[PDB]
């Protein structure tokens, strides 16, 4: 029963990895290419503020 | 499953923090990635053999820092890496997680868990390349390493901090004797005295994954995986991983050594590490030396092995015992790598197929198998006690010198030949059967008195088991006396002689 | 406690060079030996015969 | 989409250099296509040379390649059709069918370059694979889920040995089998394909439970290198997605290393020992680790290693020894005396030779056989110089018995009847272990050693001895 | 951080119906409620011997036999047999 | 120490071959074409530059003892072979003699020194050493003939020479004080005159009856006699 | 070795057999064919099916000529046959 539960944890991790492809496709069709650019630009600005 | 959630959140928060404070500008850009190695321009502040992180995620390490470009050996496949990919220097020399939590786990060269048993709990991080202890911090090897096999213990004893090379041909019992040494420690590791506990570190460099699975399951069955450490460098894994895994396992063992504990690291193969490093040099544009091996295979082997030592009491009295292997080609002991490693290790254990098929099950070649500390690093009950146990090796050499090829001179020569034949008959030991010193000593003593009148050579195999059973019944007092005291008294010798005579009478 | 019993048994065996030709006395000796060997093997290999419900559960 | 056009800049034997523009670099081992007049030429990206130039290995002949020719990037590595559709079909390195039976209607085309399944292994190396060959059923038992080496030099009989392996196993195996034929004789492949066709192993209008891969040594080095990989793709797809026990079959695994050395000679790499490729160990391990039992399914491998110049210490045969649960070393010296198969009894070895798996009886029989043969080989020198008279009675009896066992090791094969002239014999494991146990006790010492020559069980030994004693004498 | 929050709630909602909420499973069509809790619950019993080992069948120890209460025939036969061998010591 | 202090010096260098090994090691990466057996081209040059500075001058004497490691037990390797010419007294330790149980492992044949002259060690010393050397050479020439055919086929004089050379080879082994870890016998300090007397007595055939074992792992001829007496006593 | 690994059989030609007097030499044992056996002339196959056996028997018997004795009748017959062969 112990290594069956270990295999169950491995299987649930594998199924989460399987759902990761749907997670990625969720943002692939999402028009994310504008908010992300602004966020990374302001993050770069904050990074260089210290430097 | 809240654990994957919070670990993902923590890792992603750390990634965000790194992005917020990175200011990486001198980071390199890959010019030409070959077969598992890449040349990268930039990294003007890169340390030599410093870990780097490629944009594709494959980790790297900097052997040659040419002017302008530096050679990065990849710790993985070159599928993902491409030309012009960003490389992120980690800022620290390559290291491996170390500590007591590594016990019961199988890790790769870098120390990442590969057994699928969860994250590795490490007491700290130790450099993969660590300078060996100096002349003073070491101590003379005196504490024996109980291998549990009769031939190796009697003729080539291994002690705490000793480096004994298991040199041999293909499938001649090298990893087998490594395994019996590995398993015999369960007698003391299940106790409480840490001074006698001997934690184990296996280096599976160049072995196949199926063999490593065989290994880990075998250790699991004989209650041995809990105190053993498996550092696996698969042949399919990148050659730099094979090159580095023995060094990281050496650091892991050095953790035990520096904390007052005794560690046995078996550098099994290490010829696969040699050829992997040959590959590293021969694609890193380094010109080779002999038989296309690079210049520092000797320096590599010596620097790796010298980390195994017996520390002095001022340094915690810890020890780190090395059991390297050499896979000779057709019994060619007189080859570059074999004689090179033999010149490093504190003695060698030779195994050839000749004795393996001739019947000797440990395949212990008493001739070329020599230990650099005979009297020391041996059980007192087994070292000399009756004198003959000390010149046991010289007697074996004589038996070899006047074997059946030599003319049977007289009754003395016949007796010597019979003694030698019975003794080599006794030394055979079944696999996965570690035979303790409290049981080894009566058998070695019986090989000097009562050995000659054995009823046929083939029956000594069952005679040994019957003699063990005899010593177990109303003679366990003698067994525990020789186990605990260590030395043998005159009355103890008389009692052992009486028991041997009583048994041989039956 | 068992030492005296088999000590006297093998003392009788040492006296038994003269009653040679017996059939099952030696057979009974190996029977006792096998039974006591199975005894000590089962007692040594016997892990604590209970589930550690505190941790192992 | 947008095609990725590359220009050929260098054609070095089987290696072609392709130059691309900014941010269109194919990764290592990607497949590249050129529209040659004879068809299409596939290039596998071996190295990135920088300046947006990639060093590639050719899947076919490089004749007719003009510098600057357009190169098309497939977007990934070479994809070979997989599934039960490929069963009964003959496929080259590229993946196109070469059996002239139409295109393969496979639903998926897995890449030939895949990572090993890591630590998804099992320690199931405890099932003896009964092959019917008495010597390997006794000295070096084969593993159903393990790897078999089957070493040997020129001649010796490695090809007939493996062919006998298919004939005995794949006919009555619960699963599919894959033959790769890595750098072997094309006529041998045609004959062996016809042999399976006659036996019904590959039924064109039927189940056809065996998939065939080819691209024999007539092909350029890149082919001989990647045909093992495509056969492994077939085997892995059958092993994981289908969940079936697969009988791999590689006719010469050494030819992959030979092709690797050949391309490395043109890859700008300083040669390794004996002029091999430095990465020989790395590519060899990557090749062999795709042959693993894995949690789903199982693989039997069955290799066939060619030792160059009959040198068992050659770097490639030395390297492959580690990646083999059981090996079968065929020595030419034994082949000279006529004991066939020419497997070396005390050089084959197998991890399965342990009392826990064997049974402590067959194990003891094998151990005593090794005892007699090792003593025989040790005494060969003085036997030649002095003779049998100098030995004592025990040594003389041991030498005679060892000669008898070594003669008994010879076994006729059904695929070698044209050579032996005697019908092949399939000896069961229990039969051969009982026969050799009876021989070891000396029950058949009076029988001449010639009665053990080209026989099966001990009953066949008795029959041959009777025939020689009565009809011949 | 837009690079952070949106991926965070995406990685939360995708397994939300999988694990947190009882909405079966959306990312992949095959159901999971009757599979790992139900079909794979006997998985350890399927791989092992079902209804033979998980029940831990306890066989009561067979009563150890003895001379079967033979105080005359056994003793006399033993004495006679010892008498036969005593003449040839 | 030798020049400024004007004192006798014993420069003990253990396995000097590591210097040449490191030179060949760095030579490959130093842009140097490797020499034979993959050594540095300059091996003789830098090695002699090191070795010559070890010498006895008019200001002092250096009694240096240098160990040399021969790769693959091959005495023809360029480093030790060239090192031989830089060395006055030579002691070669071959694996073959060590394999026979002689723990000092010094092969008596190639172990040669310039001091082996009648004008230095004396006429009797030279005669004894030369007789020992011819006995061992006659033994070695009869390795194969004894091993493959048999000692019986040799002549009576040849048999006597073979057995005397076996006794001598056993007598070469000596208990070292630091070697009690391996021998288990206390080390013995056999004097030069004692060694010469013992070996001239053995060469004369005075102790032909003594078994070969009594010469194994012993000091002087008195130790041989004592061990033979002990062996006879325990054998009864 | 590699050429044998390619071709479909070899025809070895002993140097001593050339010097001994056997002008075509050809070591009858070492020389072997893979696919020509099925291609051999059927009548030639009938008349030469046992030729290999006789030549192999001589190849074994010639290692027994040292101890010139009775040598058993069968070995003498095999010798007196294979020499003419
Ligand atoms: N007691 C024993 N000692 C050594 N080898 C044994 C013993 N018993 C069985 N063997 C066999 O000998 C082989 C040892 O080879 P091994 O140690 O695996 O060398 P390698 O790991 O280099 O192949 C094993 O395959 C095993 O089957
Ligand atoms: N079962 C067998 N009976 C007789 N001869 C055999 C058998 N198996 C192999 N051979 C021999 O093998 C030799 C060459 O075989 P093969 O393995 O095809 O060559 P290579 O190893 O060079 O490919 C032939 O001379 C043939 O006699
Ligand atoms: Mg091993
Ligand atoms: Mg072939």
């Amino acid at each position: 029963w112990v290594r069956y539960e270990a295999s169950l944890r491995q299987l649930e991790q594998r199924q989460l990895a399987k759902s990761v492809i749907s997670r990625v496709q969720s943002e692939l069709g999402n028009p994310k290419f504008q908010e992300k650019v602004l966020q990374q630009s302001i993050s770069e600005i904050e990074q260089l503020l210290s430097k | 499953k809240a654990q994957p959630t919070e670990v993902s959140s923590i890792l992603e928060e750390r990634i965000k923090g790194v992005s917020d404070e990175a200011n990486l500008n001198e980071t390199g850009r890959v010019l030409a990635v070959g077969d598992g190695i890449a040349r990268v321009f930039g990294l003007n502040n890169i340390q030599a053999e410093e870990l780097v992180e490629f944009s594709s995620g494959v980790k790297g390490m900097a052997l040659n820092l040419e002017p302008g470009q530096v050679g990065i050996v990849l710790f993985g496949s070159d599928r993902l890496v491409k030309e012009g990919e960003l490389v992120k220097r980690t800022g620290n020399i390559v290291d491996v997680p170390v500590g007591p939590g590594l016990l019961g786990r199988v890790v790769d060269a870098l120390g990442n868990p590969i057994d699928g048993k969860g994250p590795i709990d490490a007491a700290g991080r130790s450099r993969a390349q660590v300078k060996a202890p100096g002349i003073l911090p070491r101590r003379s090897v005196h504490e024996p390493v109980q291998t549990g096999l009769k031939a190796v213990d009697a003729l080539v004893p291994i002690g705490r901090g000793q480096r004994e090379l298991i040199i041999g041909d293909r499938q001649t019992g090298k990893t087998a004797v490594a395994l019996d040494t590995i398993l015999n420690q369960k007698r003391w590791n299940n106790g409480s005295d840490e001074s006698k506990k001997l934690y184990c570190v296996y280096v599976a460099v160049g072995q196949k994954r199926s063999t490593v699975a065989q290994l880990v399951q075998t250790l699991e069955q004989h209650d041995a995986m809990k105190y053993s450490i498996i550092v696996a460098a698969t042949a399919s894994e990148a050659a730099p991983l094979q090159y580095l895994a023995p060094f990281t396992a050496a650091s892991i063992g050095e953790w035990f050594r520096d904390n007052g504990k005794h560690a046995l690291i078996v550098y099994d193969d290490l010829s696969k590490q040699a050829v992997a490093y040959r590959q590293l040099s021969l694609l890193l544009r380094r010109p080779p030396g002999r038989e296309a091996y690079p210049g520092d295979v000797f320096y590599l082997h010596s620097r790796l092995l010298e980390r195994a030592a017996k520390l002095s009491e001022k340094e915690g009295s810890g020890s780190l015992t090395a059991l390297p292997v050499i896979e000779t080609q057709g019994g060619d002991v007189s080859a570059y790598i074999p004689t090179n490693v033999i010149s490093i290790t504190d003695g060698q254990i030779f195994l050839e197929a000749e004795l393996f098929y001739k019947g000797i099950r440990p395949a212990i070649n008493v001739g070329l198998s020599v230990s650099r500390v005979g009297s020391a690093a041996q059980v007192k009950a087994l070292k000399q006690v009756a004198g003959s146990l000390k010149l046991f090796l010289a007697q074996y050499r004589e038996v070899a010198a006047f074997a059946q090829f030599g003319s049977d001179l007289d009754a003395s020569t016949k007796q010597t030949l019979v003694r030698g034949e019975r003794l080599t008959q006794l030394l055979k030991q079944n696999q996965y059967s570690p035979l303790a010193t409290e049981e080894q000593v009566p058998l070695i003593y019986a090989g000097v008195n009562g050995h000659l009148d054995g009823i046929e050579l083939s029956r000594i195999g069952e005679f040994e088991s019957s003699f063990l059973s005899y010593l177990k019944s109303n003679h366990n007092e003698l067994l525990t006396e020789i186990r605990e005291k260590g030395e043998l008294s005159k009355e103890l010798l008389a009692s052992l002689k009486s028991a041997t005579e009583s048994f041989v009478a039956t | 406690a068992k030492s005296a019993a088999n000590k006297l048994d093998w003392a009788k065996v040492i006296s038994s060079l003269r009653i040679t030709g017996s059939t099952a006395t030696q057979l009974s000796s190996f029977k006792k030996r096998n039974d006591e060997a199975r005894r000590q093997l089962l007692e040594l290999q016997s892990q604590p015969t209970e589930v550690d419900f505190s941790h192992y559960r | 989409s947008t095609p990725i056009t590359g220009k050929v800049t260098a054609v070095i034997g089987a290696i072609v250099d392709v130059h691309f523009e900014q941010s269109e670099l194919p990764a290592i081992l990607n497949a590249l296509e050129i529209k040659t007049p004879q068809g299409k030429l596939v290039l596998e990206v071996a190295q990135h040379l920088g300046e947006n130039t990639v060093r590639t290995i050719a899947m076919d002949g490089t004749e007719g390649l003009v510098r600057g020719e357009k190169v098309l990037d497939t977007g990934g590595p070479i994809s070979v059709p997989v599934g039960r559709e490929t069963l009964g079909r003959i496929i080259n390195v590229i993946g196109e069918p070469i059996d002239e039976r139409g295109p393969i209607k496979s639903k998926l085309r897995k890449p030939i370059h895949a990572d090993p399944p890591s630590f998804a292994e099992q320690s199931t190396s405890a099932e003896i694979l009964e092959t019917g060959i008495k010597v390997v059923d006794l000295l070096a038992p084969y593993a159903r889920g393990g790897k078999i080496g089957l070493f040997g030099g020129a001649g010796v009989g490695k090809t007939v040995f493996i062919q006998e392996l298919i004939n005995n196993i794949a006919k009555a195996h619960g699963g599919f089998s894959v033959f790769t034929g890595v750098g072997e004789r094309t006529r041998e492949g045609n004959d062996l394909y016809r042999e399976m066709k006659e036996t019904g192993v590959i039924n064109l209008e039927g189940e056809s439970k065996v998939a065939l891969v080819f691209g024999q040594m007539n092909e350029p080095p890149g082919a001989r290198a990647r045909v093992a990989l495509t056969g492994l793709t077939i085997a892995e797809y059958f092993r994981d997605e289908e969940g079936q026990d697969v009988l791999l079959f590689i006719d010469n695994i050494f030819r992959f290393t030979q092709a690797g050395s050949e391309v490395s000679a043109l890859l700008g790499r300083i040669p390794s020992a004996v002029g091999y490729q430095p990465t020989l160990a790395t590519d060899m391990g990557l090749l062999q680790e795709r042959i693993t039992t894995t949690k789903k399914g199982s693989v039997t491998s069955v290799q066939a290693v060619y030792v160059p110049a009959d040198d068992l210490t050659d770097p490639a045969p030395a390297t492959t020894f580690a990646h083999l649960d059981a090996t079968t070393v065929l020595s030419r010296g034994i082949s000279e005396l006529g004991i066939y198969p020419a497997v070396d009894p005390l050089d084959s070895k197998s991890r399965l030779l342990d009392a826990a798996v064997v049974g402590q009886e067959h194990y003891d029989v094998a151990s005593k056989v090794q005892e007699t043969l090792q003593t025989y080989k040790s005494l060969q020198d003085i036997i030649a110089i002095l003779g049998m008279d100098e030995l004592s009675e025990q040594d003389k009896l041991t030498v005679e018995r060892a000669r008898k066992i070594q003669r008994f090791l010879s076994q006729p094969f059904a695929v070698a009847e044209v050579f032996t002239g005697i019908p092949g014999k399939l000896v069961r494991l229990k039969d051969t272990v009982a026969s050799f146990k009876a021989v070891l006790e000396g029950k058949y010492d009076n029988i001449p050693e010639h009665a053990f020559y080209m026989v099966g069980g001990i009953e066949d030994v008795v029959a041959k001895a009777e025939k020689l004693a009565a009809e011949a004498n | 951080q837009d690079l952070y929050l949106r991926e965070l709630k995406d990685t939360k909602l995708a397994p939300s119906t999988l694990q947190d909420a009882e909405g079966n499973v959306k990312p992949w069509n095959p159901p999971q409620k009757p599979n790992l809790p139900e079909l794979e619950l006997q998985g350890p019993e399927a791989l092992k011997a079902y209804t033979e080992q998980n029940v831990e069948t306890a066989h009561v120890a067979k009563e150890s036999e003895e001379g079967e209460s033979e105080p005359i025939e056994e003793d006399w036969l033993v004495l006679d047999d010892a008498e036969e061998t005593k003449e040839s010591h």
